[PDB]
This record gives C-alpha cells, structure tokens and sequence, in this order.
RNA sequence: GCUCGCCGGAAGACCAAGGGUUCCUGUCCAACGUUAAUCGGGGCAGGGUGAGUCGACCCCUAAGGCGAGGCCGAAAGGCGUAGUCGAUGGGAAACAGGUUAAUAUUCCUGUACUUGGUGUUACUGCGAAGGGGGGACGGAGAAGGCUAUGUUGGCCGGGCGACGGUUGUCCCGGUUUAAGCGUGUAGGCUGGUUUUCCAGGCAAAUCCGGAAAAUCAAGGCUGAGGCGUGAUGACGAGGCACUACGGUGCUGAAGCAACAAAUGCCCUGCUUCCAGGAAAAGCCUCUAAGCAUCAGGUAACAUCAAAUCGUACCCCAAACCGACACAGGUGGUCAGGUAGAGAAUACCAAGGCGCUUGAGAGAACUCGGGUGAAGGAACUAGGCAAAAUGGUGCCGUAACUUCGGGAGAAGGCACGCUGAUAUGUAGGUGAGGUCCCUCGCGGAUGGAGCUGAAAUCAGUCGAAGAUACCAGCUGGCUGCAACUGUUUAUUAAAAACACAGCACUGUGCAAACACGAAAGUGGACGUAUACGGUGUGACGCCUGCCCGGUGCCGGGAGGUUAAU
RNA sequence: AGGACCGAACCGACUAAUGUCGAAAAAUUAGCGGAUGACUUGUGGCUGGGGGUGAAAGGCCAAUCAAACCGGGAGAUAGCU
C-alpha cells in the first residue's frame, strides 16, 4: 500500500516553501494571513 | 476521532 | 520497396513496409540538426488543444532548406536520408562553394544529381525558379505561398501542384486537393513531385506502430458518458444524435472555411 | 592578513574528550571547539597566534545541537564547530 | 557459553530518498515496550560526524520556471524577448593498509593524482558575446577478447582423531596485495602528407567545408585486459606473553599454476532494423576588433592555494510512507558454494536472525496441512476447491488454417549408479620445445598439463532413478471479441474501451480545430500521401432499397423579415 | 525478426480460502496474467474544479468526486424530524 504522502524536501520547499509564497500574489495573503494569526511556522521551511 | 468509517451496505431489501 | 511482412506473429501479419534501400544508413548532418522535444498536444497554458498526441520515438529536426535562395550556384545530391519530421525522404545536397543543405527529395533525385536554383535553372527535375520561368501544365512542389516566404504547398510524400493557367502577375495552380488557387508568379517551385510516393502504401499492422509515432487513441463519443462528449449515454449503443464535434459542431460536412481575406486567391474550392 | 580581532574572536575553548586526549597524545592534534564562521585559515591564523605554536593542517567539523528536553519543555542545543588543529613537529606550547 | 532452528538474489552488505541523534559509553526502570525486564530505537548525562580528490556547492544545459524591455489585458494580471534559473543528464583529480566504544577513500602510514594563482627562466603572436570540431547520445542481436569470481592442483602451517579404519591420490586452514606510473596488446575506427584555389561557415580565419594536382602508401586516433613497477612494503595462517580475561602487544611461513567464468569491462565498439534515437559547457582549433616591446601564449622549475557545507545512525526498515516497535509500500549497488538452464528452487557460506507474552493440556469447533477402504462428479448453480499433469532427449502428432500456425497437439520410449569403449573419449584450453621474423604483449608448428560433455555396450540396487524441491492436465463442440494491450485505486477485467484497417467529412495554411476577454500557444518548425472530427473496427465475402421527416450541402427567382 | 513463446525479478490482479472490532480503512496464502514492450521504474516538471486528465469506468484529481479541498457569504433555507 503506497501511501499519499510521499516525502521530498525539493518538492515541499518548491511547492509551499516561503518563496513560492512570496512569488504570488495569493501567496504573500497565505503569510499575511498566517502573520495574522500570529503562526510560529510561518512556511514548511525547516 | 476523525476518521469515521462508512457503514457496511445494508441488505438490499429490494 | 513496398513489402509484406510474414504473418510470424499477429501485428506483424498485416504489416506493410516501405523499405528503400537508398536511403543513408548512417547518422544524419549533425550540423543541420536541431533539438525537436515533443508537445503531448498542450498548448502554452499546458492544455491539452490537439487530442490523440503523445509519446513516440524521439526524433530531431531536420533544417530542410524550403526558401531553395542559394541562386545560380550548382548543387549535387550526396545523399538521400530518412527524415522523422515528414512523409518525404530528405536529399544532403552540396553546394559547388562547399555549402550543405536538405532538400525534400522530388520523385527521380538520386545521389549524384546536379540541381540549381534561381530564374535561369533549367526544367530539370528538383530545380527551383520563380513560377514565370517555369511553363504552364508543368508538375511542381515546395510551392511559395509568398516571394520569399519559403514554399508551403506540396510538401508532402508523393505530393505535387499543377501549373495550370498564367495571367498576369498570378498563376492558377491545382492543389493537391483538387482546389484551383492563385498565386503570385514570383512564388517559387521546385521541378518534379515530390518522392517516396509509396508512402501512403504503408501498413503499420499494429496499434503501437502508431503508438511510437506519437499518435494515442482515439475514444469514440459513443463510448462516452453525456457529460463527456454531445454523443455518448444510452443503455447500449445508442446515438439518435447528428453527429458533431466534441465541442457540438456539426461534423459529417459542414463547411468550417472562414477567411474572407483569402478568398479573392482561391479560384475554385475543392470537390 | 586576518586581523588579530578577528582572530581572537576564532578561538572559543579547548575540547577535552577521550578522543582528544588521544588526539593530542598520539597524532599532535588539539581539539577546538571554534566559532561558528572559523574558517580552516582563520583557525589556523589564530593558533599559530595565540598559541605561537606551529600548526601544520586544520580539520573542522560542525557538531549539531542535542534536542534535549529539560522539564516538559522541548529544547535544543546550539550548533558549534569543532576543529582538529594538526601541529607540526615540535609540541604544544 | 554450548547446542538447536531460520534467512542467505536476504531476513546479508552499501547507498540515495526520507528521518534527524535513533549512533557509542555510563547510569536508571516511573511511563513507554501489547508480559517480566537487570534489557531497549525508553529516561538522564557524556561522547561521537575530521576531505583539494566522495557528495553538495561550483561550471553547463533539459523539461519547465521566472522574466528587463515588449505585446496583451477593467484592476489583479497573462504571455513572452534578451537574459536568468532549473538535474533526474554533461564537466579536474586517491588508492591500498592500519586505527576509534562510536568517523574514515576524510585520521595515520605508504604510494599518488588534479586544477588554478604567483614567481623565475627560455621560446614565441596573443586575442571573442563570434566560426568550426568535439562533447553527442536509439532498439535489438551476435561474437571474440578479457576480468571480477570460483574450482582444482601445487606450496606452506597444523593434524593423525571419543565408535571400526585413517602416514595417505588423508583431514583442516592459508595461499592477499590497490590507485598511480610504464608498456602498448585482443580489438575498433580512419588513408595519410604537401601545394594551389574558392560564390560556404552573418566579418575574418592559417580552422572547417569544397575543388584540383602531386606524392607516399603508411600514419594517426581509440582500446579492455595482461605484463613490469608500485611492493626486500603491506597483509598474512598460526605461534609467543598479560590482564581490565573484552582484548593489548610481538613475530610471522607459503603467498604459485591450471582450468572455468559473468548479466561486469573492451563496447559510446561491431552487425542490423526503423519507430531514425538531448542540449550546453568544459575541451581542441580559427580568427575579428584590439595590443603587437607590452599584454598574452607555450614549456620546465619553484612556491602557494584548493574555501564552504554534508559526513554519526536506520535506510525492504521497530528509525522512511502507513495513527502502532503495523504480515503493507519504498529507487539504486554488491551478490560466494553444491545441484540447477537460471537472479527459479533446495541445502549452505560470509553475514544476520529465532519475528517482546509464556507454561500446560491434548474436548467440540475453526484455521492450515497429511493420509484414506470401495466408489469416482453420484457434489454443486458450476468439478468451486482439491486431486492430477509436469523435466530433458528422441520418436510421433489430426481436423482446420490467414500457410505463420494448430503443436509441447495428441501419444510413446529412455533416464540412477558402476565398469568398459577411453588408466577420461569427442571437444575446449594450452606449457615446454623447435623454427620464422619487417623482435614483440609477434607468427607457425608442437602437444605436456588442465578441463571435459554426450553416447553405446555390459553389469548392478531399489516398489519406484526427470526419485526431493522444482515442474503444462488433455481432448471435442459452440457464442462473443480478430489478435498483444486498457478499464470501474477499494465487490464488475468483460462481449466493455483501445486497436491496425475502413469510410465519411472538414481543413489551401495567419488551415480547420482547441486553450485563451487578448496577446499568444498547440495543430506544426507539419502543408491535403497533412492535419482535425465522426463512425466502424484485423482478415475474407460483402455492404441492398428509401432524401417523405430531422440534419447538412447548394441555389436564390419570389414571399416574409432587424437595426437603420 | 517479433506489441513472438516458456519462465524469475518487476508490473499486475483472474480464482479460492482466510481475515472482516483484520497483521492490513483492500491485505495474506495458494494458484493466476504480462514479462523487449501500446512495457516498467526513479528524479524533476506541466495541466486544476464546471476545470483538468481519462485505450471511457462518470474513472481519477492526496484513504474525499455526477463537480476536490479550505476559508468566507453563513446563523443559506428547512411548511420536515
Ligand atoms: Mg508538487
Ligand atoms: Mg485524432
Ligand atoms: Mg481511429
Ligand atoms: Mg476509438
Ligand atoms: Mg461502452
Ligand atoms: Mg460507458
Ligand atoms: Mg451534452
Ligand atoms: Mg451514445
Ligand atoms: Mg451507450
Ligand atoms: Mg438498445
Ligand atoms: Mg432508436
Ligand atoms: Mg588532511
Ligand atoms: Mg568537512
Ligand atoms: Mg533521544
Ligand atoms: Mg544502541
Ligand atoms: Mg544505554
Ligand atoms: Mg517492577
Ligand atoms: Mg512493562
Ligand atoms: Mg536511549
Ligand atoms: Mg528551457
Ligand atoms: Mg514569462
Ligand atoms: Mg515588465
Ligand atoms: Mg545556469
Ligand atoms: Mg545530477
Ligand atoms: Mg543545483
Ligand atoms: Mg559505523
Ligand atoms: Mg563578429
Ligand atoms: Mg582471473
Ligand atoms: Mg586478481
Ligand atoms: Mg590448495
Ligand atoms: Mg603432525
Ligand atoms: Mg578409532
Ligand atoms: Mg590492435
Ligand atoms: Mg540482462
Ligand atoms: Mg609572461
Ligand atoms: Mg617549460
Ligand atoms: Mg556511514
Ligand atoms: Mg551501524
Ligand atoms: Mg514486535
Ligand atoms: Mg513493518
Ligand atoms: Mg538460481
Ligand atoms: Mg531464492
Ligand atoms: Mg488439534
Ligand atoms: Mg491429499
Ligand atoms: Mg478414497
Ligand atoms: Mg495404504
Ligand atoms: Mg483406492
Ligand atoms: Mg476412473
Ligand atoms: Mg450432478
Ligand atoms: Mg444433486
Ligand atoms: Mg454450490
Ligand atoms: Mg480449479
Ligand atoms: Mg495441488
Ligand atoms: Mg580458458
Ligand atoms: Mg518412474
Ligand atoms: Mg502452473
Ligand atoms: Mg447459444
Ligand atoms: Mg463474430
Ligand atoms: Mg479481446
Ligand atoms: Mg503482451
Ligand atoms: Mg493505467
Ligand atoms: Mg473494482
Ligand atoms: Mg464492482
Ligand atoms: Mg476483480
Ligand atoms: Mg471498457
Ligand atoms: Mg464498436
Ligand atoms: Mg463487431
Ligand atoms: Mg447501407
Ligand atoms: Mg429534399
Ligand atoms: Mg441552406
Ligand atoms: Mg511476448
Ligand atoms: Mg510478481
Ligand atoms: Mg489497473
Ligand atoms: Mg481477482
Ligand atoms: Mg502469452
Ligand atoms: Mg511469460
Ligand atoms: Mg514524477
Ligand atoms: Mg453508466
Ligand atoms: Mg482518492
Ligand atoms: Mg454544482
Ligand atoms: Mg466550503
Ligand atoms: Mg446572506
Ligand atoms: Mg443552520
Ligand atoms: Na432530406
């Protein structure tokens, strides 16, 4: 049974890292939201 | 939980 | 050479080859070579727009010299080469002041044959000349649509146009179609049909015979659901529709020509 | 030229392990725990400084911090640098 | 610790991904561990990851992304040029031995190599966002040469045995050694060299391309492996001493040959086929502007530098993805012996394990197996399940057929061991020797040694010799679908879908068509022997009549008819 | 040579049994199919919700699909319980 989650750091970091945030304009209102609501995790970036 | 599972299909009383 | 293949196995029973023997059996000019990467049929937005491509063998582009500028300067035939990219076989030319290029080969070019272009070439067959050097009736290809342009018509294995009238600063032309279109006179052609007429007599045998050139199947709208095609539904066969496009247009003849400003060109529509 | 600023930022504490007593005792190499930036030249420059000893080859290695768990919190220890100073011929000073 | 059992194309070893300290040591046993736990991947503390050469970073590019200007778009923004990123690909260089509780191609020992900088010397044309070459490329197949590796012999060390025998064609163990450097081989490719000229390579070119002439006929490129050296070094069975009895130190024989042999290497080769098989840089070369004293280049020698980051540990798993210490999933590399065609399979090696509740008992019943009188499908919806068949060689094999098939049709025979043919044959390999040379990794002869099927004849044992494991049931009629393939991830694998083929139809290229307010993009760097849509669905024989209805195509006289 | 044959890896999923508060939210065991191709697989990329993709089952699109998920309109509305 494979599973959904198949983990890769290149593809999480390119897919919802902090840059592909701030590349969009909906991205930087995902961190304008999170900073918002005061997340400590901003992005998956660690 | 979070997962409920569905419940089985009754007898198709059909 | 049209050759049947031994029914040793289903898809090799009904296999039917075109095997020239004169073909180059070696690597193509790499410098008239480029990289050609395939599409799948997505568009710039990634989209598939033209249904049933993908996969295939890889294969690179051929720079074939259809403009046929290089005027005056005499050219032989070295070699005749299988080309991936058309129906037609490519001919390796070499040009008296040491310059290669590919042609499409026209029907009778062998390695060895002398070919010029420009408005004093003769009537020789792979010669190219503006269509007002050229006599009326003669059977031409690599036809320019435009001065310059390059030469779009008949390009196609076994294909040639027809010079049919001449009046003027235009020339009336049959198309492969059928279709009478004018064309302005300093278009110009190559002499001949083009080659490898036995094209059209391949075979293929099998489905991944077209699998590997790139083609992918085709679902009928019939086997769909009413939500994927106009056709499609029903408790088994049924059609009770006129038969359309996937997007509703009337296929089965409807005429889909809207141009109005190439119209004034086309002197007669094909039948 | 390092600064001698600089180099006195280099140089953090000796590392006192087995592996360094036997470093030193058997390959006349001292361990040092290092800034972080310490660059191989730095290091060098600095011992051959401070130390006035003569330093043939400098290896370094980062030591990732521990996660520990002191109380119910969860903590983690600092990353630091750790080098592996190679002296020539003579002998510690 | 001694036995026993299990895996051993893994349940061993090494990685990538992913994880992130789980690694090692000491200590503790509350919780966690499906039980106890003194133990642990648990708690606590300490330690542990050492690189010019490995990888990343770096240089280069693919798909693709972003994208100055630009084009387009109510705004947001879309596309895209120059460019710039982007590996899963291309690009410099290190091996063997030793060592830690835990790292090692990183430490140490020994022996190397690479690329740059700066100098000195000597000789000189250097010079690029530019040109050319190169990089640089498919599938399949076959063979030869090799090696890894194994087997045997020889050699060396040890043994002579708990129950008969065992000083012998006996038993046990070892018999290892790299990169680098030199040689240039099996082999592959290629005719070289000089001169002259040219409308081509955006300008130039001495380079490439082209042409002619002469001349010599060889040169050049590539290349496994072997050999020499590396290496009077290392390692080395064992032996010798001390205890933390875990290990530490010292010494150290032989260290050869033959045969067999890869799916690895030569080989990015060769042959062949069609479906016709990246790019760019490094690299080599050519010049332009420019500088020609300079700069720069080339070559020696010297010196300097090679940063930074990763490196522990798991990695078919208790550490990753599955909520679990979960019978699941997870890419790559290595892969010994006997039998075997084999990476199957059985038993083993190295190595690793006994799967984290046990102890009894020996009811029904359930599960997983074994056997079964007589019968033999009577069972049942249905031979479901089970049983059965099963290998190799040879003999033999029907209808039908699209001439390929059907077909392994069906059936049948032989099969172990021993001896002889023949103190091991046919075959393979191949030393010495003896010649030959345009002398070396050469050629010819030569056959020592090694290895070695298969067969026949004779004998012989058993109920049985393809003895286990492994390993087709077969035949007859018929519907459907031509066929290989695809599908309802997780109740439907089918007659459904696809399919090659066929037809209709659209489309003349700024194509139709599709995605897009558009720009644009796909179609396609294609051009009617093409592309799209639709239906049918190999092949064979064929495909009849109806245009009234609906659609579509054509006409446009007349009637009706919008904005205006 | 071959979408050739037999058969491991590998990819599947035809039959049966077990399991069905499972070892497992799709498995195991024994058989079974393909196994040089229309094959399979790693890494990266692209296509997105009336949208994608689909050898077509309304299949799949993160255990969710005849219109994903999250947040909002939103305390929708509910002559119904
Ligand atoms: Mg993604
Ligand atoms: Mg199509
Ligand atoms: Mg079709
Ligand atoms: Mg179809
Ligand atoms: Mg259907
Ligand atoms: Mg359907
Ligand atoms: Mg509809
Ligand atoms: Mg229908
Ligand atoms: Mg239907
Ligand atoms: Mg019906
Ligand atoms: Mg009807
Ligand atoms: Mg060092
Ligand atoms: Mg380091
Ligand atoms: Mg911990
Ligand atoms: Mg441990
Ligand atoms: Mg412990
Ligand atoms: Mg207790
Ligand atoms: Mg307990
Ligand atoms: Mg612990
Ligand atoms: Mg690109
Ligand atoms: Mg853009
Ligand atoms: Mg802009
Ligand atoms: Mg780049
Ligand atoms: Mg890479
Ligand atoms: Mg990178
Ligand atoms: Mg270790
Ligand atoms: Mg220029
Ligand atoms: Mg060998
Ligand atoms: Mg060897
Ligand atoms: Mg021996
Ligand atoms: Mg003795
Ligand atoms: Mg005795
Ligand atoms: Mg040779
Ligand atoms: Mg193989
Ligand atoms: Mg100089
Ligand atoms: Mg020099
Ligand atoms: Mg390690
Ligand atoms: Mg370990
Ligand atoms: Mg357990
Ligand atoms: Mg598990
Ligand atoms: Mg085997
Ligand atoms: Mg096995
Ligand atoms: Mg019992
Ligand atoms: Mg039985
Ligand atoms: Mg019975
Ligand atoms: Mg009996
Ligand atoms: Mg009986
Ligand atoms: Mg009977
Ligand atoms: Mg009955
Ligand atoms: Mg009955
Ligand atoms: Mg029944
Ligand atoms: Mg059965
Ligand atoms: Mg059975
Ligand atoms: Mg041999
Ligand atoms: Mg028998
Ligand atoms: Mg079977
Ligand atoms: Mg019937
Ligand atoms: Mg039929
Ligand atoms: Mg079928
Ligand atoms: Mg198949
Ligand atoms: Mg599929
Ligand atoms: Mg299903
Ligand atoms: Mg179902
Ligand atoms: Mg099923
Ligand atoms: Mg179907
Ligand atoms: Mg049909
Ligand atoms: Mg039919
Ligand atoms: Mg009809
Ligand atoms: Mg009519
Ligand atoms: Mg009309
Ligand atoms: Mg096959
Ligand atoms: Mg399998
Ligand atoms: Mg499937
Ligand atoms: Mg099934
Ligand atoms: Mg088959
Ligand atoms: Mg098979
Ligand atoms: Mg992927
Ligand atoms: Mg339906
Ligand atoms: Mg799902
Ligand atoms: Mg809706
Ligand atoms: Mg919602
Ligand atoms: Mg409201
Ligand atoms: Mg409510
Ligand atoms: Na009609």
């Amino acid at each position: 049974m494979k599973r959904t989650f198949q983990p890769s750091v290149l593809k999480r970091n390119r897919s919802h890292g902090f840059r592909a945030r701030m590349a969009t304009k909906n991205g930087r209102q995902v961190l304008a939201r999170r900073r918002a609501k005061g997340r400590a995790r901003l992005t998956v970036s660690k | 939980p979070v997962y409920i599972p569905r419940p089985r299909p009754p007898h198709p009383r059909l | 050479a049209v050759v049947k293949c031994k029914p040793t196995s289903p898809g090799r029973r009904h296999v039917v080859k075109v095997v020239n023997p004169e073909l180059h059996k070696g690597k193509p000019f790499a410098p008239l070579l480029e990289k050609n990467s395939k599409s799948g049929g997505r568009n710039n937005n990634g989209r598939i727009t033209t249904r049933h491509i993908g996969g295939g063998h890889k294969q690179a582009y051929r720079i074939v010299d259809f403009k046929r500028n290089k005027d005056g300067i005499p050219a032989v035939v070295e070699r005749l080469e299988y080309d991936p990219n058309r129906s037609a076989n490519i001919a390796l030319v070499l040009y008296k002041d040491g310059e290669r290029r590919y042609i499409l080969a026209p029907k009778g070019l062998k390695a060895g044959d002398q070919i010029q272009s420009g408005v004093d070439a003769a009537i020789k067959p792979g010669n190219t000349l503006p269509m007002r050097n050229i006599p009326v009736g003669s059977t031409v290809h690599n036809v320019e649509m435009k001065p310059g342009k390059g030469g779009q018509l008949a390009r196609s294995a076994g294909t040639y146009v027809q010079i049919v009238a001449r009046d003027g600063a235009y020339v009336t032309l049959r198309l492969r179609s059928g279709e009478m279109r004018k064309v302005e006179a300093d278009c110009r052609a190559t002499l001949g049909e083009v080659g490898n007429a036995e094209h059209m007599l391949r075979v293929l045998g099998k489905a991944g015979a077209a699998r590997w050139r790139g083609v992918r199947p085709t679902v009928r709208g019939t086997a769909m659901n009413p939500v994927d095609h106009p056709h499609g539904g029903g408790e088994g066969r049924n059609f009770g529709k006129h038969p359309v496009t996937p997007w509703g247009v009337q296929t089965k003849g409807k005429k889909t020509r809207s141009n109005k400003r190439t119209d004034k060109f086309i002197v007669r529509r094909r039948s | 030229m390092i600064r001698e600023e600089r180099l006195l930022k280099v140089l953090r504490a000796p590392h006192v392990s087995e592996k360094a007593s036997t470093a030193m005792e058997k390959s006349n190499t001292i361990v040092l725990k290092v800034a972080k930036d310490a660059t191989k030249a730095e290091i060098k420059a600095a011992v051959q400084k401070l130390f006035e000893v003569e330093v043939e080859v400098v290896n370094t290695l980062v030591v990732k911090g521990k996660v520990k768990r002191h109380g119910q919190r969860i903590g983690r220890r600092s990353d630091w640098k750790k080098a592996y100073v190679t002296l020539k011929e003579g002998q510690n000073l």
